[PDB]
């Protein structure tokens, strides 16, 4: 119906397929995974279970199965039913493979697609004193409370802050000194994973369930510190993870549009529906349903990122070693 | 040394630290100042969730180090 497979829920795991069809469609990562030396003792290999899923996914016309994937982890049983966070799992997962990548074909596949750059610029206001710090991210807590879109929430991101009060900034021989501190960015990945921070602590966990617009293409080069005239920083929506429910729980789906040609479809678990936009988009706003991760794909790298995979892209001993495992 | 916390607002707050300290110490630390039980506090330094257990030296996070402070929307 739909020319795509969905994950089998083994209980509570709507996280892991939500995350996993996510990943699986990031075309250049799935490429990767699909290479590494898994040639590995079976079911403790998280990278053998990555490339059993993503396989599977690819080849089978009935629902997947993610159960030597949770054994890998360490995982008994009854964890596959408590109920997680899908970007916990995200920066957990990818570690763990970014990781496993070292010393094989397929070093810095991860930080190639995920990883940017920030820098911290901090100036003291009363005194002459500069400092600077870039460091690397993954993906970005955008704020939401009190933000009507993604627009204005990464005008908040960039805007210069007073460290003041018990916040003063610890400037060196000139100690406590109130400052201005502000954040840019260097550059940003070729995928870009945007957390929204649909939260906030009656001392309770509380879901923000506000209204919270995202676009379809996304214009980024205001918050560069330079704009490169060659590759402009605009990106087109990819995925949106969705979240349903509580802070104690709920449930996780995620819109795709694979190929990024603007044809959506839905993953419930074992089910995947095509979709309209205003679906996928709009009626993701909010204001209990609503987005929680955002999968943005950088427009000058759609082509290499989401390139067609086909069989030629398996290794064969991996189909051996997959395929001769009953 | 003095890091920074971004915090559920997306507002920077210094937090006063040593490279010895734990992850659990730091979380402590966020509950002092900014009131998060340390058991839904999750942080986020370069693309890595630090660990109850490790250090911050363990992370190479030293002064002016930036961390992202997030809960949990379990499902």
């Amino acid at each position: 119906h739909t020319g795509y497979v969905g994950l089998k829920n083994q209980g509570a795991t709507c996280y892991m397929n939500s995350l996993l069809q996510t990943l699986f469609f990031t075309n250049q990562l799935r490429k990767a995974v699909y290479m590494m030396p898994t040639e590995d003792d079976s079911s403790k290999s998280v990278p053998l279970a990555l490339q059993r899923v993503f396989y599977e996914l690819q080849h089978s016309d009935k629902p997947v199965g993610t159960k030597k994937l949770t054994k890998s982890f360490g995982w008994e049983t009854l964890d596959s039913f408590m109920q997680h966070d899908v970007q916990e799992l995200c920066r957990v997962l990818l570690d763990n493979v970014e990781n496993k990548m070292k010393g094989t074909c397929v070093e810095g596949t991860i930080p190639k697609l995920f990883r940017g750059k920030m820098v911290s610029y901090i100036q003291c206001k009363e005194v002459d004193y500069r400092s600077d710090r870039r460091e690397d991210y993954y993906d970005i807590q955008l704020s939401i409370k009190g933000k009507k879109n993604i627009f204005e929430s990464f005008v908040d991101y960039v805007a210069v802050e007073q460290l003041d009060g018990d916040n003063k900034y610890d400037a060196g021989e000139h100690g406590l000194q109130e400052a201005e501190k502000g954040v840019k960015f260097l550059t940003l990945p070729p995928v870009l994973h945007l957390q929204l921070m649909r939260f906030m602590y009656t001392d309770q966990n509380i879901k923000i369930n506000d209204r919270f617009e995202f676009p379809e293409q996304l214009p980024l080069d205001e918050f560069l510190q330079k704009t490169d005239p060659k590759d402009p920083a605009n990106y087109i929506l990819h995925a949106v993870l969705v979240h349903s429910g509580d802070n104690h729980g709920g449930h996780y789906v995620v819109y795709l549009n694979p190929k990024g040609d603007g044809k959506w479809c839905k993953f419930d678990d074992d089910v995947v529906s095509r979709c309209t936009k205003e679906e996928a988009i709009e009626h993701n706003y909010g204001g209990c349903t609503n987005a929680y991760m955002l999968v943005y794909i950088r427009e000058s790298k759609l082509s290499e990122v989401l390139q067609a995979v086909t069989d030629h892209d398996i290794p064969q001993q991996l189909v051996e070693r997959l395929q001769e495992e009953k | 040394m003095q890091i920074f916390v971004k915090t559920l607002t997306g507002k920077t707050i210094t937090l006063e630290v040593e490279p010895s300290d734990t992850i659990e110490n730091v979380k402590a630390k966020i509950q002092d100042k900014e009131g998060i039980p340390p058991d839904q506090q999750r942080l986020i330094f370069a693309g890595k969730q630090l660990e109850d257990g490790r250090t911050l030296s363990d992370y190479n996070i030293q002064k002016e180090s930036t961390l992202h402070l997030v809960l949990r929307l379990r499902g």
